[PDB]
């Protein structure tokens, strides 16, 4: 973990992981966070995304996501399960067990 | 002023909002929402043409005091035109300036926003209706007539020595007792040369349609930033001083700024993603750097184009030879702007500014504005107004004008934005179709001279062309074509014309009027230079618009009409 750029966590550690907590408009629809909940709900465990959200966002991921995809696409996986087994807990009670998942573009 | 009018504003009204503009909306809406803020319940109206004005006000014969129609009024003395108007309430704001006078005078029932340095048509009144000859309206010398009518002692009074105004000079004979009737023609004709002067030689517009109402609804304590990009919707239509002139600019650069750059309501705390307040930049009118590659973009703007000569190939040789000296990547150039990657993207406009310097063009960059609404993507100053121009769809349900106005009036919210991307789409393919005819018709040889100008007439009808905005755009990117290669320096400054066919209207040769090149303010004739061969023969022509540079004939009255209309 060198700390400096490409490092293991910088993006996990916030980035990714709130990028869809506040993923935000109103109407109180627009996120991913509905749409995970849901599907996981009938078993689906994936859910559907844009690649032009990093405009949306930011303006750095993109031209690193390209660059190195393989590893960002599975920090997004990493990313996904914990803040959803957050979600997961209704209580702490009822993560009987987590699971994985798979993201689309 | 209204400071002071719009408390008069309280009572029943009928706003209406003439004939197709962009002025029109965005003037209108915002009016709208005033009036449903001060809890009034009003009217807004299609206009379909002036005797749909008439019929819409013979569908309203009520006593609506408070009558507003805004974008219009030289058309009659319109006292003239509508009669039962007794002490009735008008508004008018328009922007086709070369008005009548008695609309202007009769101060009764009309708004005389008289403010402009020109003070030039003061006794325009004063002769025409103030005097006359060979009237009745007078006395005669038997004693059934005993009674004094109208005596404006003038020539609008007798000529047999009865004018007890008039007081400049004798009484009985000047050289004869009917003197009076020639030195009335002397200053009436020898001022006809300036009565003349106005609305029979020539016409233009004036100012904003709603940029004034801005500064109305700012007075009221009002930082509405949509209202900002609205009135800016209304200026950037005819802001092309190639169509109709803005010329503030450079002025209004200070103007709009200083409303609301000076005013900063939040200086810190802004990054946010609702309607994060306007900003402006210095852009094109490269046509939709945003959403398409170049290299279609590039490519069916008139003015990128014609200086560039790309319809044939070298053109794209020496374009191609440019985008070398800017690297651009032919991939690149066919990806989306934005589907770009960074760097490139970025730095694009940044080199193009300063490296067009030297290569054959000037003049494509702008002063503008952009927004955003969230997180989507970051609409485009004029993107908007390149997609309404493509909502004019003329289908043949029956609906669909006064339906597509509607729809229109209710597309520039923040909400209705599934139809903005379907304008766009519209607005795009018909634009590369403008491009589909010019190669067809330049070198087919279809630019017929005959004579004093350069004309063209076509054949059938194009969903695009079935309408005239099309048509003038038609008219305004060959004339351009041609007359860059095909042509010594002499005559490339002459007008145009063109036909354009409605195979829906059982046939009737439509027309529109346009103006030779790079004279932004010299321009129509055409406000009533078609009129002649109107008067010599005469068949069957209208001046239905208050646009002036337009008509409608028939399918084939027109061809000797235009040999009338040689001269």
């Amino acid at each position: 973990n060198q700390q400096d750029a490409q490092i293991n966590l910088q993006a996990v550690k916030k980035k990714y992981k709130e990028f869809i907590r506040t993923f935000n408009e109103e109407n109180f629809f627009y996120k991913y966070r509905d749409t995970l909940k849901r599907n996981y709900l009938n078993g689906r465990y994936f859910l559907e995304i844009e690649m032009e959200d990093l405009v949306g966002f930011d303006e750095t991921l993109a031209d690193k996501l390209n660059k190195q995809p393989t590893e960002h696409l599975e920090i997004f996986e990493e990313a996904a399960r914990e803040v959803a087994d957050e979600i997961t807990a209704p209580r702490p009670e009822h993560e009987e067990h987590m699971h994985d998942i798979q993201i689309l573009l | 002023l209204r400071n002071d009018f719009y408390r008069q504003l309280v009572g029943k009204r009928i706003l209406i909002v003439v004939n197709y503009d962009i002025d029109a909306i965005c003037a209108s809406r915002i009016l709208q929402a005033l009036f449903k803020y001060d809890h009034m319940l009003y009217t807004v109206v299609p206009i379909m043409g002036v005797t749909g004005l008439k019929r819409a006000y013979g569908e309203h014969q009520g006593d609506v005091k408070y009558v507003v129609l805004v974008n219009c009024g030289g058309c009659v003395d319109i006292v003239e035109l509508l009669q039962p108007s007794d002490d009735v309430t008008f508004f008018i704001c328009d922007s086709h300036r070369p008005l009548d006078v008695c609309n202007i005078y009769s101060d009764r029932q009309v708004c005389i926003l008289g403010d402009a340095s020109l003070e030039e048509n003061i006794p325009a009144f004063e002769t025409i209706f103030y005097d006359s000859e060979g009237e009745d309206e007078d006395e005669d010398e038997s004693s059934d007539t005993e009674q004094q009518h109208d005596d404006s002692g003038a020539g609008e009074s007798d000529q047999e020595d009865q004018a007890p105004r008039s007081r400049k000079l004798s009484r009985l004979e000047r050289h004869e007792q009917r003197i009076l009737k020639q030195r009335a023609r002397r200053q009436w004709e020898s001022e006809r040369d300036r009565i003349m002067f106005e609305y029979t030689q020539f016409s233009y517009y004036g100012r904003s349609a709603a940029l004034m109402v801005f500064e109305l609804a700012w007075k009221l304590s009002k930082d509405n930033m949509d209202l900002l990009w609205w009135a800016i919707v209304g200026i950037t239509e005819q802001l092309l001083l190639g169509k109709i002139e803005s010329g503030a600019y450079t002025l209004e650069l200070e103007q709009i700024q200083s409303h609301v750059s000076r005013l900063t309501n939040k200086t810190n705390d802004q990054n946010t993603m609702s309607a994060s307040k306007i900003t402006f930049e210095n852009d094109l009118h490269l046509v939709l750097y945003r959403h398409w590659p170049v290299t279609e973009s590039m490519r069916y703007s008139r003015y990128s184009s014609c200086q560039l000569k790309l319809w044939t190939l070298r053109g794209e040789k020496r374009l191609h030879e440019l985008l070398l000296e800017m690297g651009l990547p032919l991939v690149h150039a066919r990806q989306t702007y934005g589907a770009m990657d960074l760097v490139l993207r970025k730095e694009f406009f940044s080199m193009v500014e300063r490296l067009a310097e030297k290569y054959d063009i000037a003049d494509i960059v702008y002063g503008t504005f952009t927004l955003s609404y969230g997180y989507r993507s970051r609409y485009a100053a004029a993107d908007y107004v390149y997609a309404l121009l493509a909502i004019m769809e003329s289908v043949k349900k029956h609906k669909t004008p006064e339906d597509c106005f509607l729809e229109a009036s209710d597309a520039l919210s923040r909400q209705h934005k599934q139809l903005l991307s379907a304008g766009i789409d519209q607005a795009k393919l018909l634009h590369a179709a403008v491009f589909r005819q010019v190669q067809s018709s330049l070198e087919a040889r279809q630019v017929h001279s005959a004579g004093s100008f350069f004309y063209y007439v076509l054949q059938e009808e194009h969903a695009f062309f079935s309408y005239p905005y099309a048509l003038g755009l038609l008219a305004r990117f060959l004339l351009r074509g041609h007359v860059a290669t095909s042509r010594a320096r002499q005559a490339s400054d002459l007008p145009l014309i063109a036909s354009c066919p409605l195979n829906a209207s059982e046939g009737m040769c439509l027309l529109v009027g346009i103006v030779p090149v790079r004279e932004d303010s010299p321009r129509n004739f055409f406000g009533k230079a078609f009129e002649q061969a109107a008067q010599k023969s005469g068949v069957a022509l209208l001046q239905d618009f208050f646009e002036p540079a337009v008509v409608q004939l028939r399918q084939s009255d027109l061809t000797r009409f235009l040999d009338s209309l040689t001269v």
